[PDB]
């Protein structure tokens, strides 16, 4: 699913700016 | 007419802003007036930390930048520019700067704290929000992009991360750091990878219309509890966003769907809050017909969520490492920071 594609993408904590 | 109050409300706002920014107000109180309370977030630059004014006992998050370490990270321009907007900027959703000074080492900038911590972390708490809720803060977003607007400021930062919820349930925009005040173009990568429009990272000249894709962004991942472009790093990101493909979840309202499709728009030319009739494009879209601007606008809509209570006031806060604030006997960096 893509909630699964978003948890496996290891980008759920906070992001920083660039 | 509702049309006519809403320009003149703009243009006394703009010149109540423009007095501020050409005369700022500096070196309002000292850091001895403070108790400090617990540290609430932490980052390159230095940290932010929950305070109690001693005087008062009235409470704020005061921002504490090392000078050392802004001038070794490039950011000096950056620093002295959030202070500025800060000081210059009236808007209910928009945070407060009670106090700003400086000591031999650190810059300070004292807050309004806001007790119902990040939008971002009760978003993960409960996953999703509902349609209402996403709508009731996007109408916040919506409402605050047009006083920046108009005063030609480009927010450039827009994300769960930045937004505040205060006691009332209403949210704050807080983070200044990359917002610029320009009329034209501007052409700098900033921002963060998951927010970024299409222009942004094929390297165009870009104006106010970012911000308006920023929301669309918003609005997916408040509603989904995932951003529409999604990734294991940011050059995956990066191509994903400039593909001109999205897709949506089983759950979102063809209203909701429809906004998106004009906010995450790669064509300038189509993009809404970039059109003739600017920000009324969204204001008046199908899935704000329930919206009622002025009563956001005024406080008196009823928030989906008022923020368990553990011991203390700070409890449902993480816990950072509690390190010295370190006065430096020698100034440090004087001629950089002259005008903060």
């Amino acid at each position: 699913t893509t909630y699964a594609d978003f948890i496996a993408s290891g980008r759920t904590g906070r992001r920083n700016a660039i | 007419s509702e049309q006519e109050s809403v320009k003149e409300f703009l243009a006394k706002a703009k010149e109540d802003f423009l007095k501020k920014w050409e005369n700022p107000a500096q070196n309002t109180a000292h850091l001895d007036q403070f108790e400090r309370i617990k540290t609430l977030g932490t980052g390159s630059y230095g940290r932010v930390m929950l305070v109690k004014h001693m005087e008062t006992g009235n409470h704020y998050a005061m921002k504490i930048l090392d000078k050392q370490k802004v001038v070794k990270l490039k950011q000096i321009e950056h620093t002295l520019n959030e202070k500025r907007i800060l000081q210059a900027v009236n808007f209910p959703f928009l945070v407060k700067l009670e106090f700003s000074f400086k000591d031999n080492s650190n810059l300070y900038m004292v807050l309004e704290y806001l007790p119902g911590g990040e939008m971002f972390s009760h978003l993960r708490r409960i996953g999703r929000f509902s349609e209402p809720h996403a709508r009731f803060y996007a109408a916040q977003i919506v409402l605050t992009f047009e006083y920046l607007h108009s005063l030609d400021l480009i927010y450039r930062d827009l994300k769960p991360e930045n937004l505040m919820i205060d006691q009332q349930g209403y949210i704050k925009v807080t983070d200044f750091g990359f917002a610029k005040r320009v009329k034209g173009r501007t052409w700098t990568l900033c921002g963060t990878p998951e927010y970024l429009a299409p222009e942004i990272i094929l390297s165009k000249g870009y104006n106010k219309a970012v911000d308006w894709w920023a929301l669309g962004v918003l609005i997916y991942e408040m509603a989904a509890g995932y951003p529409p472009f999604f990734a294991d790093q940011p050059i995956q990101i990066y191509e994903k966003i400039v593909s001109g493909k999205v897709r949506f979840p089983s759950h979102f309202s063809s209203d909701l769907k429809d906004l998106l499709r004009n906010l995450l728009q790669v064509d300038l030319t189509k993009r809404f809050g970039n059109l003739k009739n600017g920000v009324n494009d969204i204001k008046n879209h199908k899935w704000f017909a329930t919206t009622d601007w002025i009563a956001i606008y005024q406080r008196k809509v009823e928030a989906p969520f008022i923020p368990f209570k553990g011991p203390g006031d700070t409890s449902n806060f993480d816990d950072y490492e509690e390190e010295e604030i370190r006065v430096s006997i020698n100034e440090k960096c004087g001629k950089e920071f002259s005008e903060f």
